[PDB]
RNA sequence: AUACAGUGAAACUGCGAAUGGCUCAUUAAAUCAGUUAUCGUUUAUUUGAUAGCAUGGUAUAACUGUGGUAAUUCUAGAGCUAAUACAUGCUAUCUCGACCCUUUGGAAGAGAUUAUUUAUUAGAUUCUUCGGACUCUUGAUGAUUCAUAAUAACUUUUCGAAUCGCAUGGCCUUGUGCUGGCGAUGGUUCAUUCAAAUUUCUGCCCUAUCAACUUUCGAUGGUAGGAUAGUGGCCUACCAUGGUUUCAACGGGUAACGGGGAAUAAGGGUUCGAUUCCGGAGAGGGAGCCUGAGAAACG
């Protein structure tokens, strides 16, 4: 490898995305972008693969620029924008919403939403610091940066975040025995209280979860994307609520 | 050491780089020294 | 070029590696921008990304700063007194950082002077200086310590020895002379 | 000896005014290394200088966190410690005796002996065969 | 040439330099009202 | 005349003893025309960090080569000015002349002088026509348009003001760096007078919140000995001032207090003249007014310095009928019913010798 | 294209368009924003030594930054190439005639080798070298070096029989005659000496002097003139000895210019005479006839010098320091510019009537 | 449309050509496979935050002509003309607010008002009107001499819009006064995004008819200095002699590039491993070198 590269082979895909094996052999790469290489999702696939409004790249690219599509209030443009996990996405023309998220199996799926929800969305606090003139600044999982941050937030947060406007609406501390998501992980998309936290000192801290079927399991803060309170989710979740029989 | 001690190692490159040379005396040696002989000594 | 890497050296259980693969660009090595007492003469090398280091190989004046008092300016060179790289480097004048030169003392006696009204040499509290310092503000000549990395750069920036480092690097002068 | 070179061998940016007649003329700085492991008095009041100490040097301890005992001691600042271990043969079924050789920086605050039992961790690479720091040793 | 454009680029210019100006001291003075209110609650 | 290597140029050949160090008789010659040049690179404006860059680096070039050299630059300086309008007149001037440029030249020289005092604390001298004429020139100035012009030159009011405020913080500084070099006398009476109209008028209603250099200008003049002729030229219009700035309790206590120490500094200073007997019992009325201070206003120094102030006041004994007795008593009793524990035994022992 | 002097002409075809005291990077900005013989006869940064090969056409120059050597020709009139190394050159010569091979004590306490082919590999050498120099009868590449060492190596051998003793701290000044096959060394302690190969025996041990203001020298130069009989050293007083080939007193003697170092004597075959030329970090550069030992010329470069060579024939000095431009220099005096540059007759003048 | 405006040749300028693709000859911890570090570092672009003079200069390509030569992806000579070309440069806020006022506050006044290099700091570890009062002792990690914040200077040296589309308004001293829409391009730092760079822990073919080794020229480290993006016997200046070991070092044998996969007797495990996946390495000889965020490219 001279440099970077700037392809992705078809059957070295991440595997997530559940493209169709015998269609060609290369796929669709998303650019730099607000999430991260092997973990987004792009407008392309999106459109071809899950909503099916497309047969053909260059339909997609045709609706991409008519411009139909805003993300997160914001109008992208091409066909490699690598949308993230639990997001937003906005038709007009249908009065669609997309809330991003994963299903049983770890998959992304869709689920509808009106704007009531949309008009919210929650990055996972996850570097505070400060800098010149010794302003502060948080930094969610999004590549989002919020300066001037409620001193109130600490590390391994989950904030409600209005998206037109962009001031923050609220946030939710890490506390045990709280409905949270897992993010990656063998068993990642499961839902339920965290009962408590081992920690290691600068190393793994390990975390046990029981599940609404009261089932023991274990993840990492790393994977754990806190949602919230108990009977009080924030986000509409899709059918499944965890349950995996 | 590093590289600062001298010992007389075999240099083949520069052991058969140029020589040999002329002989490139105009004098017969003799009275060559016989005058470092009538130098500053004497 | 100048290699970086370290595969060329033998091993650790005694025994000698083969090639893996050729010089790349990633193991430069490059010169010693060894500077001399001169006229400032600073080059530009753009390096990798958007770097600019600037490498200097001639240097008359440079920028050094007193501490107890706390202050600090702009002066010329005498000239390097002593560097434990290499005495021969020293006798060469090569500029290079954790060396010790001699450097003028007009500057710092105008400051004095100005700020105080109380010419040093031949608020007395506050006017008090080491007496190896005032010496060599009455002889005109001073020491200074310079850290600075010439060949990164092409800076010149130092401090004047305190008593006791002063001292030190003064009984190092005198066991060299 | 406090000057072990022909450098003033000193940790640096600490500055001691003379200006000021504090009794500790003598300003020395260390850093709790934490990591559930205690800082030896005799590191954290030494009037040693050692950029590469667990402790007092310019450099942080991460990552691995290695067991070995002392075998040679015929070097400064630095000591190598053996591990032995069981090893995996199919062809016979069994484990087999395997031992192996860890130098590692030491620092002067600690005393050691060829046969103790010493603790160590990683730290940046300084030299070309050397990658890790002492943190403690034990008697045996 | 100069141009009723050019001008308009020149006040539409400073009156974006003076508007973030003015909403950066307005989330200062923001942060700090309620900084102050919390430390004191 | 290059910009790019000056502060080079500047550091290798006109610094004396240096290479090419310019001779006696060459500098005697030529630096007229260096000082028009330096004139020059002075008025370049420092608007970016390689301009206040060269900026230091000139006025670092000053304090090295002689006096005589900026006296004329300074001169040169005040011929660009003017005072002979003022000094033709008195406080007079017939063609009142605050135009924007006058007051830009008026803030170019301020600039100059003020950065010469900080580089030359100690050795410079006061060439009198270019250090006393145009700083009270540019003074009465700004009085003159802040009292005729109204609020609407916005531009002017503002850069009047920033001129006076600058103007009396150099001459403060340059009073407190000459202490007494030689007698001021030539102008003590227009200066005082400068002093005592806006001053002892308003000094208390504006100038309270925080320390100002008026009140430190009047601190060093308590504490010179050479410095009290304004005290006894006026009928103690300065004294009466810093009374009405004691009396006033909206001021805070880091500003009273060095007003302390000055009345400290004062008191202890004798002067066998006139009126030091009234300014002494004008004291004697500063401290009826500082009776229930310390307790009510006013910080372990302060409180510390007062006391030993209290204390001086006794031994020396300035004061002694009945009516101060009884206020000595009241004092006493406040401060003694005021804290100990952050005191000295010493203090303590001091309060035990005023009782 | 200039003259300094007003009895004698000189000519700087060559060199800095202004005299002093302004930076010739800027000057060269400044004049590029808003006539050359040889292009780029040039480092544009500095440079060390010019040795013109034994054929007479090429020029070899050593240059500072992104150290390396400029390899000029006069036929082409321009560098035929340019070669990168590591290290600074402080010491090189031509063994050949031609370039095909030289050789160049490095600073670095090494020793490396150019050759048409390519550069062969470097050799280090225990103490610092300070002078080498090449007897070219007995192939031998022999340098007095830091401390009491004159480190040899043959170039059949390739081994070191003897690094020889100098019994000082350093070895100022070397060379090496071969009218008679002699070796010198003046050390700034003011002590020389000469030695005898065939039986690698000191001959001579001499030069205990001192000037008027009461210094020890630093001798800075130590040759021999064309007859390779008698000798010359230089030092820093602008005091210049020359001996004869067994006498003590020296032949003859002068004192000028000031305490900055002579940096080179040299002796000049003229048509009826024997010149001298002296170059000195006073900035300066004179020429005498020797047997009056009198001044003809003097020369002020207006920026200093690191080393000078002149043409074989006759005219041409090249001028090699830390300059922007390495410079070179006509004499109408002592001959016409040579073949190649045979037009300068014509340029000469031009500068006349100019 | 009397500046131009549609269309669009050429040419200038921007970006990109380091992907993809091919080849297997090499190599037995060399990479590799797994894991970790980055408190050891650089990052085009995307993405997020982020900045207090009515407008100027020259110098040219593409153009036109004249040429020359046997001659190219020949040039000369002469005459033109643009920049997101090159090189230059201009434009009021915040603290205490006495005093007036009670509302809501003003109100003189005393005050502060991008980057480079070094130095010095901070960044430590009880009473009750039982209705109610406090009337006492920054984040970060496991930690950084971190972030930051400042002082002073320091710099052959940084930008802090001399552009640009579509429309075309708002007010009114109807001036063409003064404001103002949607959006492209640029530019600072950080963040973030793709990588990259080193590196922790373990795991290699056959082999003693190979027991001894490096220790020079580094073979082990220390000190110190140069070296880039960064520490480093990376290199070097001074000290010491470390270090592999039959626990086979060391070398030697592999028409074996590595990993995964495939076939394989019913059962031990044996054969291709050429396939369509992910790593590694590479293309007349060599070296020097040029750009650029990215290279020893095949330019």
């Amino acid at each position: 490898a001279r440099g970077p590269k700037k392809h992705l082979k078809r059957l070295a895909a991440p595997h997530h995305w559940l493209l169709d094996k015998l269609s060609g052999c290369y796929a669709p790469r998303p650019s730099a972008g607000p999430h991260k290489l092997r973990e987004s999702l792009p407008l392309i696939v999106f459109l071809r693969n899950r909503l099916k409004y497309a047969l053909n790249g260059r339909e997609v690219k045709a609706i991409l620029m008519q411009r139909h599509v805003k993300v997160d209030g914001k109008v992208r443009t091409d066909t490699t924008y690598p949308a993230g996990f639990m997001d937003v996405i906005t038709l007009d023309a249908t009065n669609e919403n997309f809330r991003l998220v994963y299903d049983v199996k770890g998959r992304f799926a869709v689920h509808r939403i009106t704007d009531e929800e949309a008009s919210y969305k929650l990055g996972k606090v996850k570097k505070v610091q400060l800098g010149k003139k010794g302003v502060p600044y948080v930094v969610t999982h999004d590549g989002r940066t919020i300066r001037y941050p409620d001193p109130n937030i600490k590390v391994n947060d989950t904030v409600k975040i209005d998206l037109a406007s962009g001031k923050i609406t609220d946030f939710i501390k890490f506390d045990a025995g709280k409905l949270v998501y897992v993010t990656g992980g063998r068993n990642l998309g499961r839902i339920g209280t965290i009962v408590h936290k081992e920690r290691h000192d600068g190393g793994f801290d390990l975390v046990h979860i029981k599940d609404s079927l009261d089932n023991t399991f274990v993840t990492r803060l790393n994977n754990v994307f806190v949602i919230g309170e108990q009977g009080k989710p924030y986000i509409s979740l899709p059918k499944g609520k965890g349950i995996k029989l | 050491s590093k590289g600062r001690k001298l010992n007389y190692s075999v240099q083949d490159p520069i052991a058969n780089y140029e020589a040999p040379i002329t002989s490139g005396y105009k004098w017969s040696d003799d009275q060559i020294d016989e005058f470092f002989a009538g130098l500053l000594g004497q | 070029g100048i290699s970086r890497d370290s595969r060329h050296k033998r091993s650790a259980t005694g025994a000698k590696r083969a090639q893996f693969r050729k010089k790349r660009k990633f193991e430069l090595g490059r010169q010693p921008a060894n500077t001399k007492i001169g006229a400032k003469r600073i080059h530009s090398v753009r390096t990798r990304g958007g770097n600019k280091k600037y490498r200097a190989l001639r240097i008359e004046t440079g920028n050094f700063s007193w501490a107890s008092e706390g202050i600090s300016k702009k002066t010329r060179i005498a000239g390097v007194v002593y560097h434990p790289s290499n005495n021969e480097l020293v006798r060469t004048n090569t500029l290079t950082k954790a060396a010790i030169v001699q450097i003028d003392a007009t500057p710092f006696r105008q400051w004095f002077e100005a700020h105080y009204g109380q010419t040093l040499g031949k608020r007395a509290a506050s006017a008090k200086i080491e007496s190896s310092v005032e010496s060599q503000f009455s002889a005109g000549r001073l020491y200074a310590c310079i850290s600075s990395r010439p060949g990164q750069s092409g800076r010149c920036d130092g401090y004047i020895l305190e008593g006791e480092e002063l001292a030190f690097y003064l009984r190092r002068l005198t066991a060299k002379k | 000896t406090v000057q072990s070179e022909r450098a003033f061998q000193k940790q640096p940016h600490i500055f001691n005014n003379p200006k000021v007649k504090t009794s500790k003329r003598t300003k020395r700085w260390y850093k709790n290394a934490g990591l559930g492991f205690k800082t030896p008095k005799t590191a954290i009041e030494g009037s040693y200088i050692d950029k590469k100490c667990p402790f007092t040097g310019l450099v942080s301890i991460r990552g691995k966190i290695l067991t070995g005992t002392v075998v040679s001691t015929k070097m400064h600042r630095t000591i190598v410690i053996r591990r032995a271990y069981l090893h995996y043969i199919p062809k016979y079924n069994r484990y087999e005796k395997r031992h192996k050789n860890v130098p590692v920086h030491v620092s002067p605050a600690f005393r050691v002996q060829v046969g103790d039992i010493v603790t160590v961790g990683q730290c940046r690479p300084i030299s070309k065969t050397v990658r890790f720091n002492v943190v403690k040793v034990s008697a045996a | 040439l100069v141009t009723p454009q050019r001008l308009q680029r020149k006040r539409h210019q400073r009156a974006l330099k003076v508007r973030n100006a003015q909403a950066q001291r307005e989330a200062a003075a923001e942060y700090a009202q309620l900084l102050a209110k919390r430390l004191s609650e | 005349l290059d910009d790019t290597l000056f502060k080079d140029e500047i550091t290798t050949f006109l610094t004396e003893n240096g290479s090419q160090s310019i001779k006696a008789e060459d500098e005697k010659v030529v630096m007229p025309y260096v000082l028009r040049i330096f004139f020059g690179r002075a008025q370049v404006p420092p608007t970016s960090g390689q301009k206040r860059s060269r900026k230091i680096a000139v006025i670092s070039v000053l304090p090295n080569f002689k006096k005589p050299y900026i006296n004329d630059f300074l001169s040169l300086a005040s011929e660009r000015l003017d005072y002979n309008y003022f000094f033709g007149n008195s406080h007079q001037i017939n063609s009142s002349k605050a135009t924007l440029k006058t007051i830009r030249r008026m803030t170019g020289f301020v600039n100059i002088v003020n950065s010469t005092l900080s580089v030359l604390r100690t050795n410079f001298p006061l060439h009198t026509n270019s250090v006393l004429q145009p700083l009270i020139y540019s003074i009465a100035m700004a009085y003159y348009v802040l009292d005729t012009e109204s609020t609407e030159e916005v531009h002017l009011r503002k850069m009047a003001s920033n001129l006076r405020q600058q103007g009396l913080k150099c001459l403060s500084s340059v009073f407190e760096f000459v202490g007494n070099t030689f007698d001021w006398s030539t102008s003590m009476e227009d200066i005082y007078a400068v002093v005592v109209k806006p001053r002892i008028s308003h000094f208390s209603d504006e100038n309270l919140q925080q320390p100002s250099s008026l009140l430190r200008l009047f601190l060093y003049w308590a504490h010179n000995p050479s410095l009290y002729q304004f005290l006894y030229y006026d009928e103690f219009a300065t004294a009466t001032a810093l009374m009405d700035t004691i009396s006033n309790q909206h001021v805070k206590e880091a500003v009273i207090g060095p007003i302390i120490e000055a009345a400290d500094s004062i008191i202890r200073n004798p002067v066998n003249d006139d009126h030091y007997v009234d300014l002494v019992t004008l004291i004697c009325t500063s401290c009826l007014k500082i009776l229930p201070s310390l307790y009510v206003k006013l910080d372990s120094n302060s409180i510390s310095t007062f006391l030993n102030l209290l204390v001086s006041i006794t031994e020396m004994g300035f004061i002694q009928d009945d009516h101060v007795r009884s206020r000595l008593i009241s004092s006493l009793i406040s401060i003694l019913k005021g804290k100990l524990k952050k005191l000295q035994e010493n203090d303590t022992q001091k309060i035990l010798k005023i009782l | 294209k200039s003259t300094s002097a007003n009895d004698v002409s000189v000519y700087q075809v060559s060199g800095t368009n202004v005299s002093r005291s302004l930076p010739d990077w800027i000057a060269k900005k400044r004049k590029r924003q808003l006539v050359e013989l040889i292009q780029d006869f040039e480092f544009s940064e500095a440079s060390n030594k010019i040795k013109v090969s034994r054929d007479g056409q090429y020029c070899m120059a050593t240059g500072t930054y992104k150290p390396q050597i400029h390899v000029y020709d006069f036929a082409n009139l321009s560098l035929k190439f340019d070669r990168h190394t590591d290290a600074e050159n402080v010491d090189f010569t031509i063994l050949s005639d031609d370039w095909t091979k030289s050789v160049h004590l490095q600073n670095d306490r090494s020793i490396q080798f150019q050759n048409k082919g390519g550069l062969h590999y470097t050799t280090r050498i225990p103490k610092f070298g300070r002078s080498l120099v090449y007897n070219k009868v007995n192939c031998d590449l022999y340098v007095g070096a830091s401390g009491n060492e004159l480190y040899r190596l043959n170039l059949e051998k390739g081994r070191f029989l003897n690094p020889f003793k100098l019994d000082t701290e350093g070895v100022n000044h070397v060379s090496i005659n071969e009218v008679n096959g002699l070796l010198a060394a003046g050390t700034e302690t003011n002590v020389v000496e000469f030695w005898d190969p065939r039986s690698r025996s000191r001959v001579s041990k001499l030069y205990l002097e001192n000037n008027i203001d009461n210094r020890p020298f630093q001798v800075t130069t130590t040759s021999f003139r064309n007859d390779g009989l008698t000798f010359a050293c230089g030092t820093s007083n602008g005091y210049s000895y020359i001996y004869d080939l067994r006498t003590s007193e020296p032949s003859i003697i002068k004192d000028q210019g000031y305490g900055f170092d002579i940096k080179k004597i040299i002796w000049l075959d003229n048509v009826g005479t024997e010149n001298k030329i002296v170059t000195c970090d006073k900035r300066i550069a004179k020429i005498w006839d020797r047997l009056d030992g009198k001044a003809y010329a003097s020369m002020e470069p207006s920026v200093d010098i690191n080393d000078i060579e002149h043409v074989p024939g006759t005219g041409m000095f090249f001028t090699a320091n830390e300059s922007i431009p390495m410079h070179t220099y006509y004499i109408p005096s002592l001959g016409p510019s040579p073949r190649w540059c045979s037009f300068l007759d014509s340029i000469t003048e031009e500068l006349e009537e100019k």
